[PDB]
RNA sequence: AACCCCCGCCGUUAGUUGCCAGCGGUUCGGCCGGGCACUCUAACGGGACUGCCCGCGAAAGCGGGAGGAAGGAGGGGACGACGUCUGGUCAGCAUGGCCCUUACGGCCUGGGCGACACACGUGCUACAAUGCCCACUACAAAGCGAUGCCACCCGGCAACGGGGAGCUAAUCGCAAAAAGGUGGGCCCAGUUCGGAUUGGGGUCUGCAACCCGACCCCAUGAAGCCGGAAUCGCUAGUAAUCGCGGAUCA
RNA sequence: CAUGUGGUUUAAUUCGAAGCAACGCGAAGAACCUUACCAGGCCUUGACAUGCUAGGGAACCCGGGUGAAAGCCUGGGGUGCCC
């Protein structure tokens, strides 16, 4: 990215909900280009979302996600010759992309044996707060303050 | 695996085969080991080159499915 | 009735041979159908561009073997007289059939 | 009287015909709703219609060849948004802001030489 | 996988037909 | 149930049951089967004896298997050991008898690996 | 015996097995291709030369 | 850089490819009558020029917007300067010099280049439930093919063999595309994961499959539960993943 | 597990390529052929080009014995174009 600056890849809406988000994270779930299998597995869980409560898988996959969304992390800056870890911003960009990519790494985690059962639960938890998925987040954050002496070097 | 008519070249057949009317000796040199081993070797001995000697070996009735290469290591180290 | 073959790696000598046998034979003949342009069949071939050692950017070239099709209807003797001595291409390929 | 444009994209094309009527669809004999079974690439590419305004409106009977089973999906959303533009340019003022149109020129890329994949190439190694 | 001589995915990959095929 | 001497396929599908038999796959299995009438989804668990006993002594006879198996190959080995042919003498210092690879590979019939240098 | 292989490869006298293909020119045993009898180089060689008829450089 | 090829969009020319798109016939199969609009086929052109609008600028040109299939080099290939490594190759070939010459030349038989106490590189298959098994059904491209590809029928579980039809190949065949979709089995196990190793039997090419082939079936189910330090490829139809083809060649 | 390379071994395990820019590289087909290596048998104006001298014989075609084959030993038929 040394010149330009990169186009952040634009996506065609879900073939569902028309949600741009579930389209990405679809993604995330996708192995090998088989996008086929990942939105089946996807909805699948879905359903199950309404299954287990009356809620609609709707905000659910949002609460959730939003609880994902890790509020600041740390960035090792080179400078001064050593590498000091700095707390600063998560760009909107990353707190998704993260957010998503933790929910699927932590739903793979989970031991349960059939895959959309594992984004069900995990989802759930999430939303719920609870969720090992956040537990990546509280953790991110924690980790930023734990170190925000050396802060004064936000760039 | 050649299994219409076994080979086993015929020339070393011939040899055998006139051993087989008189019951002679058994000193034979061959070349052929892809050539298979007969139910009328059995007692004889054929020395077989290996790519610098011929070895000597005797041919009982129980090596007989097999071909006269495996009896005539190539590597000088088996 | 007339079903002439024109084959030939220049795929210029084609087309010039083409029209040749669509001026004589319609402008003095029955019925003909123009020329249909067959698939083109292709010869790649990829060899090792160094006499040695050195697999990879080696370079390729391929032999475009063309095909191009076109019919008559009617026997008329002033197109079989004129399409027999009047014609000559010279890489190409001539060939007709029944 | 009819409907029809030309639908293309990656080694597939389709001819689409959008004949007036209640709605049915069908392509290469079959249903819509039968050779498309457990893809969901399928309800995508009838979009262009139900975006115009007009589903319950227009029967569809439409081919396709090439390709792979979502790849004659794209060259469809191509002949139906062609076919209702041909005989109705005013759908084209609304439409091409919105994307329908483009051939999508997304292609398979060559693979070249000394490479695996036109841009994979082999491990590398100094030992 | 396409290393089990006996099942469809492996003669597939081998390019052999075998008994684990269709043929006549 | 103790079919074939000691052996005991038990508590899954009969048909992957008789696979864990020394001397039966899964060709033999749909076969033996298909020669006592046996339901191969049926567990090994839950199976009439009538239906048992006759896999008793179906199997038991139909082919050779287990140790007798276990014996034979045995047999083979010792033949070629005391032969003096190729296969033999491959046997004897365990390299590969398709005389395949040995300068790299071979693993699987020399063991670990030795290393030393 | 580079010689008297390449009168050894035109003989074709003994098994069908035996004979093999030999480059045209050079006489090379590796890298023959059947449709002109030539090896791999000699082949590049000449149709850089359009000694060869039709065949052009590809590039697509 | 540009002039060249491929891919994009539109057109002209052409109808043994395709098409009741239109009708008729129909053993209702584009099969015949028939038709070239259309898919396709392969030649020739149109097209994009910072050409238009806004903003900056002395200019070149830059940013943003419009119309457009395609905007500032649209994507990919071809093309790789004077020279450098006294780089590689005299075992493709040519070529100075040196050297051999009843052998450093020649033919043949057999062996070897396929050794194995190890080390490394490039890879293949895996360690599995986004999984594997089976049955069923669906969609490619590019190619190649007359002592060649095999429709199809008989035999064998099978590789394969006997008999046998079309084609110098948009007309016939290789032909099964696989992942997919549907349905059933599996239940977290060193397992129905994984196919290494070995035993027995068997087929095809070839005089000849011991050394040293391939493929088939039964049995044998090894190591392997995601890999130390370390390290590679890829910025989009890319990587990942699935299958197909050809050169070589019995 | 596959193949290439090191090393090692071997009668021989043919040669080259050597950081990047050698190691699925020359090989886009090592069972004999390929083959450049080793053992043995054997040929030695040569399996390939040109030219001269000398003796017999046409070109040709078949077989015999010996042998792993190469090669070596060797019978029969044939009785051709011009001066
Ligand atoms: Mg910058
Ligand atoms: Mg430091
Ligand atoms: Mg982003
Ligand atoms: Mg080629
Ligand atoms: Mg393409
Ligand atoms: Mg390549
Ligand atoms: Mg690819
Ligand atoms: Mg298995
Ligand atoms: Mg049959
Ligand atoms: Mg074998
Ligand atoms: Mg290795
Ligand atoms: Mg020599
Ligand atoms: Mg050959
Ligand atoms: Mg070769
Ligand atoms: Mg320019
Ligand atoms: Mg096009
Ligand atoms: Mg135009
Ligand atoms: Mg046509
Ligand atoms: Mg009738
Ligand atoms: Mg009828
Ligand atoms: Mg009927
Ligand atoms: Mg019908
Ligand atoms: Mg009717
Ligand atoms: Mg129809
Ligand atoms: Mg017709
Ligand atoms: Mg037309
Ligand atoms: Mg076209
Ligand atoms: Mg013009
Ligand atoms: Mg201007
Ligand atoms: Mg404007
Ligand atoms: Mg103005
Ligand atoms: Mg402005
Ligand atoms: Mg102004
Ligand atoms: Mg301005
Ligand atoms: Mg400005
Ligand atoms: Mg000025
Ligand atoms: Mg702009
Ligand atoms: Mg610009
Ligand atoms: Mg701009
Ligand atoms: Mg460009
Ligand atoms: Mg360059
Ligand atoms: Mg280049
Ligand atoms: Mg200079
Ligand atoms: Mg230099
Ligand atoms: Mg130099
Ligand atoms: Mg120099
Ligand atoms: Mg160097
Ligand atoms: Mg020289
Ligand atoms: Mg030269
Ligand atoms: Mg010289
Ligand atoms: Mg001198
Ligand atoms: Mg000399
Ligand atoms: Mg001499
Ligand atoms: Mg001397
Ligand atoms: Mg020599
Ligand atoms: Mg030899
Ligand atoms: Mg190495
Ligand atoms: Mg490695
Ligand atoms: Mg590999
Ligand atoms: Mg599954
Ligand atoms: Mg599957
Ligand atoms: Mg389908
Ligand atoms: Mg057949
Ligand atoms: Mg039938
Ligand atoms: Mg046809
Ligand atoms: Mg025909
Ligand atoms: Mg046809
Ligand atoms: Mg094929
Ligand atoms: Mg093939
Ligand atoms: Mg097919
Ligand atoms: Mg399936
Ligand atoms: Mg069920
Ligand atoms: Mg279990
Ligand atoms: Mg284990
Ligand atoms: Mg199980
Ligand atoms: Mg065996
Ligand atoms: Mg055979
Ligand atoms: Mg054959
Ligand atoms: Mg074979
Ligand atoms: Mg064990
Ligand atoms: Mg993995
Ligand atoms: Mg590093
Ligand atoms: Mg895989
Ligand atoms: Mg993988
Ligand atoms: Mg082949
Ligand atoms: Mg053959
Ligand atoms: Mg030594
Ligand atoms: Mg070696
Ligand atoms: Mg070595
Ligand atoms: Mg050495
Ligand atoms: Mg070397
Ligand atoms: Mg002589
Ligand atoms: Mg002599
Ligand atoms: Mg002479
Ligand atoms: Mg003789
Ligand atoms: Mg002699
Ligand atoms: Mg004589
Ligand atoms: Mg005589
Ligand atoms: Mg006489
Ligand atoms: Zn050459």
């Amino acid at each position: 990215a040394r010149r330009r600056r990169a186009e952040v890849r634009q996506l065609q809406p879900d073939l569902v909900y028309g949600d741009v988000l579930v389209t990405a994270f679809i993604n995330k779930i996708m192995r090998d280009g088989k996008k086929n299998l990942a939105a089946r597995i996807f909805y699948d869980a879905c359903k199950i979302i309404q299954e287990k409560t009356g809620q609609e898988p709707l905000k659910v996959f949002k609460q959730a996600v939003e609880n994902v969304k890790p509020r600041m992390e740390v960035r090792s800056r080179r400078v001064g010759g050593a590498n000091y870890q700095v707390p600063m911003e998560v760009s909107p960009r990353r707190q998704q992309s993260l957010a998503l990519r933790w929910l699927v790494q932590a739903a793979n985690q989970r031991p349960e044996r059939r895959a959309a059962v594992r984004i069900a639960h995990e989802l759930m938890d999430a939303a719920e707060g609870k969720g090992g998925a956040v537990k990546k987040k509280e953790d991110v954050e924690r980790m930023a303050e734990a170190n925000r002496a050396y802060a004064h070097y936000r760039w | 695996s050649l299994k219409k008519g076994v080979f086993v070249d015929d020339h070393l057949l011939e040899k055998v085969l006139e051993l087989n009317a008189k019951g002679e000796k058994r000193l034979i040199k061959t070349w052929s080991r892809r050539s298979t081993i007969v139910p009328e070797m059995v007692g004889h001995t054929i020395a077989v080159y290996n790519g610098k000697q011929h070895v000597p070996v005797y041919i009982t009735e129980n090596m007989v499915g097999h071909k006269l290469g495996e009896f005539a290591p190539t590597r000088t180290y088996r | 009735k007339i079903r002439i073959k024109l084959r030939g790696f220049d795929h210029k000598t084609l087309d010039a041979s083409a029209q040749k046998i669509v001026e004589a034979a319609r402008r003095s003949g029955a019925q003909v159908s123009g020329p249909i342009p067959l698939p083109t069949r292709v010869r790649r071939f990829t060899v090792i561009r160094g006499p040695f050692k050195h697999k990879d950017s080696r370079e390729h070239f391929e032999l475009r073997t063309h095909n191009r099709l076109v019919d008559i209807i009617n026997p008329n003797r002033k197109t079989i007289e004129q399409l027999m001595t009047l014609d000559l291409p010279t890489g190409v390929e001539i060939e007709i059939k029944t | 009287e009819q409907y029809y444009g030309t639908g293309r994209r990656k080694e597939a094309v389709a001819r689409v015909f959008l004949r007036p009527g209640n709605g049915k669809v069908t392509v290469n004999g079959q249903d819509f709703n039968e050779y498309f079974q457990g893809l969901v690439r399928a309800v995508a590419a009838l979009e262009p219609l139900r975006a115009v305004d007009a589903l319950g409106r227009f029967d569809a009977y439409i081919t396709v060849r090439g390709g792979g089973k979502s790849g004659q999906i794209d060259a469809i959303k191509l002949g139906i948004a062609r076919a209702l533009v041909q005989y109705n340019p005013d759908y084209r003022a609304k439409l091409k802001p919105l994307g329908f149109l483009t051939r999508d020129a997304r292609v398979v890329e060559r693979k070249k030489y000394g490479k695996h994949k036109a841009r994979r190439a082999p491990q590398y190694s100094k030992r | 996988g396409k290393g089990d001589r006996r099942t469809r995915r492996g003669k597939i990959w081998r390019g052999t037909y075998g008994k684990y095929r269709p043929r006549k | 149930a103790r079919i074939a001497g000691v052996e005991i396929p038990r508590n899954k599908r009969v048909d992957v049951a008789l696979t864990y038999i020394y001397g039966i796959g899964k060709a033999r299995a749909k076969e033996a089967l298909e020669k006592t009438g046996i339901n191969p989804a049926t567990r090994v668990k839950d199976l009439t004896e009538a239906e048992v006993v006759r896999l008793r002594e179906y199997v038991e006879n139909t082919w050779k298997l287990e140790g007798e198996l276990r014996a034979e190959v045995a047999a083979n080995i010792k033949r070629l050991m005391d032969i003096g042919c190729y296969r033999g003498l491959r046997h004897r210092r365990g390299l590969p008898v398709r005389g395949q690879r040995t300068r790299t590979n071979a693993r699987t019939r020399k063991g670990p690996r030795k290393t030393v240098a | 015996a580079r010689k008297a292989l390449i009168e050894k490869a035109k003989r074709t006298p003994k098994f069908k097995v035996r004979a093999y293909t030999r480059c045209v020119r050079c006489g090379r045993a590796r890298s023959v291709y059947r449709f002109f009898g030539l090896c791999r180089i000699c082949l590049r060689e000449l149709a850089h030369k359009g000694q060869l008829p039709g065949v052009r450089k590809a590039s697509w």
